[PDB]
């Protein structure tokens, strides 16, 4: 199989600025018929992939001029002249020289904007859920940028690990922000024997960490 | 434009078989180079195989050979993908596509089916439990609904029957350590609206025919 490798994997771009995505193949994509079957796709959020550029550098009909491809052999580059909101999504290179056909890992292009601190909210478990024998404690980070944030759970000022799941939205297409949930899961037994539940949040938009907490019952 | 139409979501147990379809609503099917490509849950594309219905030529990704079978019904313009002994790792969005004309022709297309979601799990259909994420006690408040322990995907969440859409964040589902999905849906609102407006999350889970409208209230 011909391994396709894309760099980078994440590409923040400021609207109107250029973007480059590189693809390297494990071996030459020159076919015995003389053609080089390296293609570039964009998969916008929720959609199927769409073809941008075929055989290295041929703009597919209907695709905007701002997209262009170059390269030869094993090294290939997709360039976007001036990035726009409609350009967001995962870009894949695709080889069809050799069976089995293969794809790069994907390069996620997102809109770059200034750092924006998250608004933090902590939610205790409902009593209806406490009848279940389980306690879910939820922490929300709302409308922040960049994606990267550290969420630490502290239980009676003791730092939790492996006990919570994070979930993150796709980039909000209108304000270029992300939101994130961290759900801490405890047995009804473990929940009912501690007092302070704190969501601890670190992020570039905050000089020093934000902690939001509640005490069980109050 | 000529497009491809695929059959509906599949939910299967490990060990079971599958059969999904891809009908061309266009054109001439017998000359197509039809590819099957699956997209993994947060992942890349895995190329499954290719069929030209005309010849019955088939090429298979070695990893899926003797699990996967490509066939074509030339009478109904429909391509099929059969798959036996499904494994949990076969959980993916499956696409059919026409991308390439015969080599040397210079002809390129971009027809994609809408996708068929395939879920392979030993878990059984279960409706979600919906729990309130209560607004606690400045300018803006956040509230929501915890949608827990359902199977399979998908679930749908709206707020106030669709009347409320601004500031809404419905998170992606996460597969929990149990075989079961969980998600939350939140909305930020002005704090001044709390005493004044009601907030109901409308959670619908078609696979189990469960509809839950949960009223979310302060404390």
């Amino acid at each position: 199989d011909v391994v396709m490798t894309q760099t980078p994997l994440s590409l923040p771009v400021t609207p109107g600025e250029p973007a480059s995505i590189s693809c390297t193949s494990g071996q030459s994509l020159v076919h015995i018929n003389g053609n080089t079957y390296l293609h570039w796709y964009l998969q916008k959020p929720g959609q199927s992939p769409k073809l941008l550029i075929y055989k290295v550098s041929n703009l597919f009909s209907g695709v905007p001029d701002r997209f262009s491809g170059s390269g030869s052999g094993t090294d290939f580059t997709l360039k976007i002249s001036r990035v726009e909101a409609e350009d967001v999504g995962v870009y894949f290179c695709s080889q069809s020289t050799h069976f089995p056909f293969t794809f790069g890992q994907g390069t996620k292009l997102e809109i770059k904007r200034t750092v924006a601190a998250p608004s933090v909210f902590i939610f205790p478990p409902s009593d209806e859920q406490l009848k279940s024998g389980t306690a879910s404690v939820v922490c929300l980070l709302n409308n922040f940028y960049p994606r990267e944030a550290k969420v630490q759970w502290k239980v009676d000022n003791a730092l939790q690990s492996g006990n919570s799941q994070e979930s993150v939205t796709e980039q909000d297409s209108k304000d270029s922000t992300y939101s994130l949930s961290s759900t801490l899961t405890l047995s009804k037994a473990d929940y009912e024997k501690h007092k302070v539940y704190a969501c601890e949040v670190t992020h570039q938009g905050l000089s020093s960490p934000v902690t939001k907490s509640f005490n069980r019952g109050e | 434009e000529v497009q491809l139409v695929q059959s509906g979501a599949e939910v299967k147990k490990p060990g079971e078989s599958l059969k999904i379809s891809c009908q061309a609503f266009g054109y001439g099917f017998i000359n197509y180079l039809i590819e099957w490509i699956r997209q993994m849950p947060g992942q890349g594309l895995e190329w499954i195989g290719l069929i030209n219905p005309g010849s019955d030529y088939t090429n298979y990704n070695e990893n899926f050979k003797g699990q996967a079978t490509l066939s074509a019904d030339k009478s109904s313009s429909t391509a099929y993908l059969q798959w036996s002994s499904l494994k949990a790792s076969d959980t993916a969005m499956y696409f059919c596509a026409r991308r390439f004309g015969y080599y040397g022709s210079g002809n390129y297309f971009d027809y994609w089916g809408q996708g068929t979601m395939v879920t392979v799990s030993s878990a059984s259909t279960k409706g979600p439990s919906v729990f309130p994420l209560a607004p606690s006690s400045g300018g803006t408040a956040a509230l929501g609904c915890l949608v827990k322990d359902y199977f399979p995907e998908p679930v749908t969440v709206s707020w106030n029957s669709g009347a409320l859409t601004s500031g809404v964040h419905t998170f992606p589902a996460v597969l929990q350590s149990s075989g079961l999905y969980s998600l939350s849906s939140v909305v930020t609102v002005p704090s001044s609206s709390l005493g004044t407006q009601t907030y109901i999350c409308n959670v619908n889970h078609k696979p189990s025919n469960t509809k839950v409208d949960k009223r979310v209230e302060p404390k």
